[PDB]
RNA sequence: AAACUCCAUAUAUAUAAUUUUAAUUAUAUAUAAUUUUAUAUUAUUUAUUAAUAUAAAGAAAGGAAUUAAGACAAAUCAUAAUGAUCCUUAUAAUAUGGGUAAUAGACGUGCUAUAAUAAAAUGAUAAUAAAAUUAUAUAAAAUAUAUUUAAUUAUAUUUAAUUAAUAAUAUAAAACAUUUUAAUUUUUAAUAUAUUUUUUUAUUAUAUAUUAAUAUGAAUUAUAAUCUGAAAUUCGAUUAUAUGAAA
C-alpha cells in the first residue's frame, strides 16, 4: 500500500509483457473477452446426434 | 435499457428515399431506436395487426418506434 | 432457582376443570388432576403475562422485576389460581372415580 | 418545535434525519452533506440549534431544488410523456402501471397513485 | 474369533477417542493431567461460547468425578458448536474407560458412552 | 536479487509458503505446442530476472495477497499436542513372556 | 406518566449497572489494597480504601457489566503474576510507557484500576480516559481552532477537566505553580459581563486555578493544551496518564465527524487524538521520572495487525489495507518505546481463592453448595471458565441457571 | 466398482512385472449425480420419483520408472481394458530449466478481413 | 406377505510411499440386534408366562424398498405411439411483427411487512457446516469508477489457478460481543453535583398535533448508469440519487 503507484505499475506492465497478456492501464473496453470465449459451434450443432448414420 | 456506450439500436430503413420525396416508412422494426436524423419524417409503424402513423418530433429521439404503436386494445368490462 | 421453584409451585393450580364432549347432550365439566410439567406451563404463562405489563423495554428486566414481586408474596395470578380452584370445588361431584 | 422553511420538528429529532424526512428532495446522502457543510456534528439535536444556525440551514435549502420545485420536475417529465403519446404516458393517464407490472391481480397501488398530476 | 483388542495408553500415556454427533466429529487426546482443555489448540472459553456447551464436555468427568484429574487436547470438525460440543463429550466418554475399566457402567448408566443417531432428515 | 525480481514478476503464479512458481497453459491444440510455450516463457522470465541493469524492483515488496485468499478457503489444523502434557511414566510397560522368551531359544 | 420514580425502566445491562442493587449486599471486613505492604495482601481479595474509591470513582476506574453491585463496594484479587508483578515493573523500569494486553475478560480494566490505585496511594496526579469512543463516535460538538490547527471538542473537554480535578488530590495540583501566565475569555455566570478576561499570573497560582476556568466553549482547547503544558513541565508530582480501550483509537483511524467537504476527520486531526498519541509517542515530555503512561486494550472492539506490528508480534505486511493497517499508528507507538503487558490466566489456586470470597458474600447458588463437595467446585468451575478467565468465572458463578 | 477394481487389481500385477513400483488402488470420493422426475407424463407434480449415478474412482500412482516403461504399461491395460471403465493419466517428466529446441486465432482473422472490406474501409477514410 | 435385503449407525481387515491431506478422511469387504440375561411386583390359560419396575451386558436409537386384486369406463391423443374420422394451394411448411404479460369482480398458493423475548450497523493472525457445480466452463488476486483514507456493495479492466479429494464458485449464516433504535419528557442539552463517572442527582429548556405510520414498512414513480443478447418498445435483471403508498 505503501509502494508507490508507478512502481506497481511499472512491476505489471513488464509482468504483462513477460506472459503474454493485455495492458490495458486506462481500462477502456476492448472487447478482448469476445476475441478469447470458446467456440460453442461444434458441441452445439451435434445435439441430435450423427447425421451420417446407416439406414 | 441498453447500455449508452453501446450506441443506438440502429436498423436498415429506406431514409434517404424518404428524405428526398417525403414517403413514409413502413416499418416492422418496432425495436429500433429513433435517431435525432429521423425527426421530421412520417413512419407507419406495425403493431402486430395494422401500421400506424407517426410524425416524429424532436421530444422523440432517443424512444423506439414500437413506443407509439400500441399493441392491445383497452380493457373494457360488460358491466 | 429455590424462590422460581417456590413460586412455580404456589401459583400453580393443583387442578383444573375441562369441558369433555361426552354424549349428544351437554358436554360435562369434570376437575382433571394436572401433572407438575403442566402445573408449570400454567404458571409460567401467568408470570410472563403479568411481566410484559411493566415498563421496561428488555424483557429480562420485566421478568426479573415480575419473579421478584412474586417471591415477595405481591401478585395479581394468585386470583387465577382461587378461580380455577373454586370452579373445582364446586364441580366435585361430577367426578368419575371409575 | 423549531420550524425551518415551515416545516416544524419536534426538538429531539437528529437534525440530518429530520432533514431528510420533512423535506421532499432530500434523501439521507444529502441531509448528511447539508450538516457536514454547515459544521452541525454528525448526531446534533434540532433543539441545540440557535437561530443563526437555523437561518444557514434555510438557506442552503433554499439553493436547492426541493418542495415545488423537484414536485414540478417529476410532474413535467410526466406530462412530457402524455404529450409525445408514448405507451408510457397512456398507463400514467389510464392509471396502470408504467413499469411492466401485470395486472390480472394487484395493481391496486398504482390505481391510487399513477396519474398525471402525481404528488 | 474375536475382533475387539484390548484397549491401552500410549507412549504417551494419552487415551484417544473419537465421537461423531450430527454432522460433526471429534478426536481428543486423554492425559493424566490437572484440568487443563484446549479445543483446536484455543481456550475453551474462546472455542465455545455457549456455557451449556462447555457443561455437555465436562459432564463425563463430573460423573466419574475427575474434572482436575486429566488434561484434554481435542479436535474437532464439521456441523456446528452444539456438535462438536458432545461429539468432544461422546469421545472423552470413550477414552476415560481406559484409565479405569470398572467405569464403564457408570459412563454407560449416565449416557455419555451411547453414540446420538439422530441426524437431519430429508422430509419424505 | 534476480531471485526477488522473479518471484515479483511471477505475481500470482509464485506461492511464497511453498516456494512453487507454478504456470499452465492449454491455448494451443497440441500438448507439444502448449510445452514449448510454456518454456519459451520461462526463458523469457529467466532472462528479465537476470538482467538488473535498469530496474532490480528491490524497492518493491513481495505481494502475498493471492496466496492469503487461496488459505482463507483451506481448512488448517495446525494444532499440535502440548509437549508439557506427555506422561510417559504412564505408557503401558511390556510384560514378560516365558513361552515368548523361551521359544526364540 | 407510565415510568414512575423507582420503576427499572432501562435495558438489563444499564439497569445492573445504575439501579444500586448492591444496597442490598452484606457488608464484608477485607483486608485494604496498599502496594507498600502487598505481602500482607498478596493472592488475597481486598477492597480499595476511602481515599481510592473515591479517586477511581470520578476515573471511571469501575465499568459496567463487571459484576459490581454483587459486592458492597467493587473489590479485587491481589495477584502475585498479574497485579504484583505489573506493579513492580511499573515502580522499576526506566521508561514507564506500558500497553495491558490478554484475552477478552481477562482483567486488562481490574488491573489498571489497581495501578490507579497505586497511583493515588503513592501522590500522583491521574489522567484517566476511561472511553475514548465518546470523543470519536460524532455525538459531541466540534468546532476548528485556528491557533492550534487542530479540532477540538468543547463538550468532551469539559467532562475530562472536572475528572482530572475531581479525581486528583487537591494538595498535588496546588503545589504546581504555573510556569506562564495565561489569559483565557471569562465564562463564569458571575462576573462574566463585568470582566471580559481572567488572568493567570504565573508563580501565583496554581494548577488547581487553571483547571477551574469557565471559559467559552471556544477556548477550551487552548485550557487543554495548558494544563497539558503545565503538567509536562512540573518536575514535583509525577503524572500517570491512562487510557482505557485504547484498542478503539488503534482501530478507528477517522472519527465519525465530517469536515466542510463532507471528508470524514482523521483522528489525529482532533486535539484529543493528537494529545494522546503525542503523550504515548513521547512528544510531549515529563519532567516527573516517575511519569507513566498505562495504556488498555479492550476484547470488545475489533482486532487488526496495527497493534500486533507495534509491539513487534508479526512482521509489517506492506499490502495491508489502510481499514486493517494504520503505519503512522505503528510508527508512534515504537517512538514512545510502549512495552506489552499480558495479563495471565488465574490459577486454580487464584480461582478458589475467588470462590470462597463468593461463598462468604452469599453469592453462590445452593447447587454449588450443597451436596457438592469443595474440591469439586473449584475443578469444576476452573474447567468451565477456560482455565482461569475470571469473567467466565463470574458467569458460571451467579449467572448459569441452566 | 466391481468392474473397476478388478481391473485395478489387474494393472498392479501387470506393473510388478514391468519393474514399477506402483501405490494403491486409492479409493477416492465418489460422486453422486442426483435427478428427481415427476412420475405421470402429464400432471400430478406431487409425486415425484428419485434416480442417482455414481462416479466411482480409484488412483494409481507409479514411481521411480523411465517413460518407455511407463508407455509399455499404459498400452497394455489399454490393450485389455474392461467394460465401463475410463481412465485418465497425468504423466510428470522432470526437466532441466533451458531446453534445446523447446519442449492467430480465427475471430481476430475475420475482424481483420472485416475491417478491410468497403463496408468498413469506406467509413476508416479520414 | 413377512422376512431376506439395501441405507444409516458401531466395529474389524485391506488400500493411501498422510503434499490431490479431510487419516477427525476416503471406499471396498466382513461382523452386529427382530437385542440379551437376572430379580421383585401385579395379572394370567399361574407356568418354562405377560404387564411392570430394578440390576447387569451392549454403540444400538431410525429408515427405504419389498407385491396381488378391484374400482372411479379418474388425468393424459399436448412426453411419444395406434385405430377410426376430417384437411391436402392447406387444418401442412417458412419469414416479420404481435399475443400468451390485457384488467371490473372473484378464488388458490407464495413473498415482504405492521419494532424492543427485535430490527440495524461493526467484528482480519479471519467463530463454526453440509451437499453440490465447473470443456455448450467456474472465475481468484489486483487495478479503475460509483467514492470518501480504507473497508463494504455494484460494475468495468485484466483472465491466476482448475476440467478438479489438488484450483474456483465460497472467509456460510444465524449464534455471540459492542453500538444504535421512533412511539418514549423512558430523550437531549446548559449549569451545578456525586464514593453509580459509558453514570447518579438537582434546576431550567427540550412541541404541537396525535389513534396514531417512525430513524417501522418499501409499494408506486422520476432521472441517470450498468448486465445478457443481434435485439430489452409491448416485455428482462442490477445499481445510484430522489420518491416513501397500504399495512
Ligand atoms: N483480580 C481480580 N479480582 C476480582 N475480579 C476480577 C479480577 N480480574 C478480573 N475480575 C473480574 O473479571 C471480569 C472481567 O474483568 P475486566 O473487566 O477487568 O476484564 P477485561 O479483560 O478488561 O475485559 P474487556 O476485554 O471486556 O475489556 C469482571 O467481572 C471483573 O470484576
Ligand atoms: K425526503
Ligand atoms: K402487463
Ligand atoms: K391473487
Ligand atoms: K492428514
Ligand atoms: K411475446
Ligand atoms: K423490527
Ligand atoms: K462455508
Ligand atoms: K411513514
Ligand atoms: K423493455
Ligand atoms: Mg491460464
Ligand atoms: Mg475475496
Ligand atoms: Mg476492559
Ligand atoms: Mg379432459
Ligand atoms: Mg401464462
Ligand atoms: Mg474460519
Ligand atoms: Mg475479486
Ligand atoms: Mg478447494
Ligand atoms: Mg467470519
Ligand atoms: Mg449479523
Ligand atoms: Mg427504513
Ligand atoms: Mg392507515
Amino acid at each position: 500500500m505503501n509502494v508507490p503507484k508507478a512502481r506497481l505499475l511499472k512491476v505489471a506492465e513488464l509482468s504483462a509483457k513477460i506472459f503474454d497478456q493485455n495492458f490495458n492501464p486506462s481500462g477502456i473496453r476492448t472487447g478482448s473477452k469476445i476475441l478469447n470465449e470458446r467456440l460453442k459451434g461444434p458441441s452445439v450443432a451435434s445435439y441430435y446426434g450423427n447425421p451420417d448414420i446407416l439406414k | 435499457s441498453r447500455s449508452v456506450w453501446k450506441g443506438p439500436n440502429i436498423v436498415p430503413l429506406p431514409i434517404r428515399e424518404a428524405m428526398t420525396k417525403g414517403t413514409p416508412i413502413r416499418t416492422n422494426a418496432r425495436a429500433a431506436t429513433i435517431l435525432p436524423q429521423f425527426v421530421g419524417l412520417k413512419f407507419q409503424i406495425h403493431n402486430g395487426k395494422e401500421y400506424v402513423p407517426i410524425e416524429i418530433s424532436e421530444d422523440m429521439v432517443g424512444h423506439k418506434l414500437g413506443e407509439f404503436a400500441p399493441t392491445r386494445k383497452r380493457f373494457s368490462y360488460t358491466q | 432457582i429455590q424462590a422460581l421453584e417456590k413460586s412455580l409451585d404456589e401459583l400453580a393450580p393443583l387442578m383444573m376443570t375441562k369441558t369433555f364432549n361426552t354424549g349428544v347432550a351437554k358436554a360435562s365439566v369434570i376437575p382433571v388432576p394436572l401433572n407438575k410439567r403442566q402445573r408449570n406451563r400454567i404458571a409460567w404463562n401467568w408470570i410472563v403475562q403479568s411481566a410484559n405489563q411493566r415498563v421496561s423495554s428488555d424483557f429480562a428486566v420485566r421478568l426479573g422485576e415480575e419473579l421478584t414481586a412474586i417471591a415477595k408474596g405481591t401478585s395479581s395470578a394468585f386470583e387465577k389460581r382461587d378461580q380455577i380452584h373454586k370452579t373445582a370445588i364446586a364441580h366435585r361431584a361430577y367426578i368419575q372415580l371409575k | 418545535v423549531v420550524h425551518i422553511l415551515g416545516k416544524g420538528f419536534k426538538g429531539k429529532e437528529v437534525i440530518k434525519i429530520a432533514l431528510a424526512s420533512k423535506f421532499y428532495g432530500i434523501g439521507k446522502t444529502t441531509a448528511e452533506k447539508i450538516c457536514s457543510k454547515l459544521g452541525l456534528y454528525p448526531w446534533m439535536r434540532m433543539h441545540q440549534l440557535s437561530e443563526p444556525q437555523i437561518m444557514s440551514i434555510a438557506s442552503e435549502l433554499s439553493t436547492m431544488t426541493i418542495e415545488g420545485d423537484a414536485r414540478a420536475i417529476v410532474k413535467d417529465n410526466i406530462a412530457l410523456k402524455r404529450k409525445i403519446g408514448s405507451y408510457s404516458g397512456m398507463r400514467h393517464t389510464l392509471h396502470l402501471p408504467v413499469r411492466g407490472q401485470h395486472t390480472r391481480n394487484n395493481a391496486k397501488t398504482a390505481r391510487k397513485l399513477n396519474k398525471i398530476d402525481r404528488r | 474369533s474375536n475382533n475387539i483388542k484390548i484397549k491401552t495408553l500410549d507412549e504417551f500415556g494419552r487415551s484417544i477417542a473419537v465421537g461423531k454427533r450430527k454432522s460433526s466429529t471429534a478426536k481428543v487426546f486423554v492425559v493424566r493431567g490437572t484440568g487443563e482443555i484446549l479445543v483446536n489448540g484455543r481456550q475453551l472459553n474462546d472455542y465455545f461460547l455457549k456455557m451449556k456447551d462447555r457443561e455437555s464436555i465436562m459432564y463425563p468427568l463430573q460423573v466419574i468425578e475427575s474434572v482436575g484429574k486429566y488434561n484434554i487436547f481435542a479436535t474437532t470438525s464439521g456441523g456446528g458448536p452444539t456438535g462438536q460440543a458432545e461429539s468432544i463429550m461422546h469421545a472423552i466418554a470413550k477414552a476415560l474407560v481406559v484409565f479405569n475399566p470398572l467405569l464403564k457402567s457408570r459412563l454407560h448408566k449416565a449416557g455419555v458412552l451411547t453414540r446420538d443417531y439422530r441426524h437431519v432428515e430429508r422430509k419424505k | 536479487k534476480s531471485l526477488h525480481k522473479f518471484r515479483i514478476l511471477a505475481r500470482s503464479r509464485y506461492d511464497h509458503t511453498t516456494d512453487i512458481f507454478k504456470m499452465s497453459s492449454d491455448k494451443f491444440e497440441h500438448a507439444s505446442q502448449n510445452a514449448r510455450y510454456l518454456h519459451d516463457i520461462l526463458q523469457r522470465l529467466l532472462a528479465e530476472s537476470k538482467d538488473l541493469t535498469e530496474d532490480d524492483f528491490s524497492d518493491v515488496p513481495l505481494d502475498t495477497r493471492h496466496t492469503i485468499a487461496k488459505s482463507l478457503r483451506k481448512k488448517k489444523r495446525d494444532y499440535e499436542f502440548p509437549e508439557h502434557w506427555k506422561r510417559p511414566e504412564d505408557a503401558p510397560k511390556k510384560k514378560f513372556d516365558i513361552v515368548d522368551q523361551l521359544l526364540s531359544t | 406518566k407510565r415510568v414512575t420514580p423507582g420503576s427499572l425502566y432501562k435495558n438489563w445491562t444499564n439497569t445492573t449497572h445504575t439501579a444500586q442493587l448492591q444496597q442490598t449486599a452484606v457488608p464484608l471486613a477485607l483486608p485494604i489494597f496498599n502496594f507498600d505492604d502487598i505481602s500482607k495482601t498478596l493472592n488475597k481479595v481486598v477492597s480499595y480504601s476511602n481515599k481510592q474509591y473515591k479517586s477511581l470513582h470520578h476515573l471511571g476506574s469501575f465499568k459496567k457489566s463487571q459484576f459490581n453491585e454483587l459486592f458492597q463496594k467493587p473489590v479485587c484479587l491481589v495477584r502475585e503474576d498479574a497485579t504484583n508483578s505489573f506493579l513492580k515493573k511499573l515502580v522499576s523500569h526506566p521508561v514507564k510507557k506500558f500497553i495491558i494486553t490478554g484475552e477478552p475478560g481477562v482483567g486488562k480494566t481490574v488491573l489498571l484500576s489497581q495501578a490507579h490505585a497505586y497511583a493515588v496511594d503513592s501522590k500522583q496526579i491521574i489522567i484517566n480516559i476511561s472511553y475514548p469512543e465518546l470523543f470519536l463516535n460524532g455525538r459531541n460538538d466540534f468546532s476548528y481552532d485556528d491557533d492550534l490547527k487542530l479540532f477540538i471538542q468543547p463538550m468532551y473537554l469539559k467532562k475530562l477537566i472536572r475528572k482530572i480535578l475531581k479525581a486528583n488530590d487537591p494538595a498535588l495540583l496546588k503545589s504546581i505553580e504555573l510556569s506562564k501566565d495565561y489569559k483565557f475569555s471569562n465564562a463564569n455566570p458571575k462576573n462574566a459581563s463585568v470582566k471580559p478576561f481572567v488572568t493567570l499570573n504565573k508563580t501565583k497560582n496554581t494548577v488547581l486555578d487553571l483547571l477551574s476556568v469557565m471559559t467559552h466553549p471556544h477556548n477550551r482547547g487552548k485550557l487543554m493544551k495548558a494544563i497539558i503544558d503545565e503538567l509536562s513541565v512540573q518536575s514535583k508530582v509525577p503524572i500517570m496518564f491512562t487510557v482505557d480501550n485504547f484498542s478503539k483509537v488503534l482501530t478507528t483511524a477517522y472519527s465519525a465527524y465530517r469536515n466542510t467537504e463532507n471528508k470524514q476527520i482523521y483522528s489525529l486531526d482532533l486535539q484529543m487524538g493528537k494529545l494522546m498519541m503525542d503523550i504515548i509517542s513521547g512528544e510531549t515530555k515529563f519532567a516527573n521520572g516517575e511519569s507513566s503512561t498505562i495504556l488498555a486494550i479492550s476484547g470488545v472492539d475489533r482486532t487488526n495487525k496495527t497493534l500486533p506490528v507495534a509491539l513487534g508480534k508479526i512482521p509489517v505486511d506492506p499490502y495491508v489495507t489502510r481499514y486493517h493497517y494504520e503505519p503512522k499508528f505503528v510508527e508512534l507507538l515504537q517512538k514512545g518505546n510502549v512495552t506489552e503487558f499480558e495479563v495471565p490466566k488465574l490459577n486454580k489456586q487464584e480461582v478458589n481463592e475467588l470462590i470462597d470470597y463468593y461463598k462468604q458474600s452469599n453469592v453462590l447458588l445452593d447447587k454449588d453448595i450443597t451436596g457438592k463437595k469443595w474440591e469439586n467446585l473449584i475443578d469444576e468451575k476452573y474447567f468451565l471458565s477456560g482455565n482461569g478467565n475470571p469473567r467466565e468465572l463470574l458467569k458460571s458463578l451467579v449467572l448459569s441457571h441452566r | 466398482n466391481e468392474n473397476l477394481d478388478f481391473y485395478s487389481d489387474f494393472i498392479l500385477r501387470t506393473g510388478y512385472y514391468l519393474g514399477i513400483p506402483l501405490t494403491g488402488p486409492k479409493p477416492l470420493p465418489t460422486r453422486r449425480e442426483r435427478w428427481t422426475v415427476i412420475k405421470s407424463p402429464f400432471v400430478h407434480a406431487k409425486s415425484k420419483e428419485n434416480f442417482e449415478r455414481h462416479t466411482h474412482k480409484r488412483l494409481i500412482r507409479a514411481w521411480d520408472t523411465n517413460p518407455e516403461v511407463l508407455q509399455m504399461l499404459i498400452a497394455y491395460i489399454t490393450k485389455h481394458s474392461m467394460a465401463g471403465v475410463g481412465m485418465k493419466c497425468n504423466f510428470f517428466q522432470r526437466s532441466e530449466i533451458s531446453l534445446d529446441l523447446g519442449s492467430t486465432s480465427a475471430v481476430g482473422q475475420k475482424v481483420l478481413e472485416l475491417l478491410d472490406s468497403p463496408d468498413f474501409k469506406k467509413h476508416l477514410e479520414k
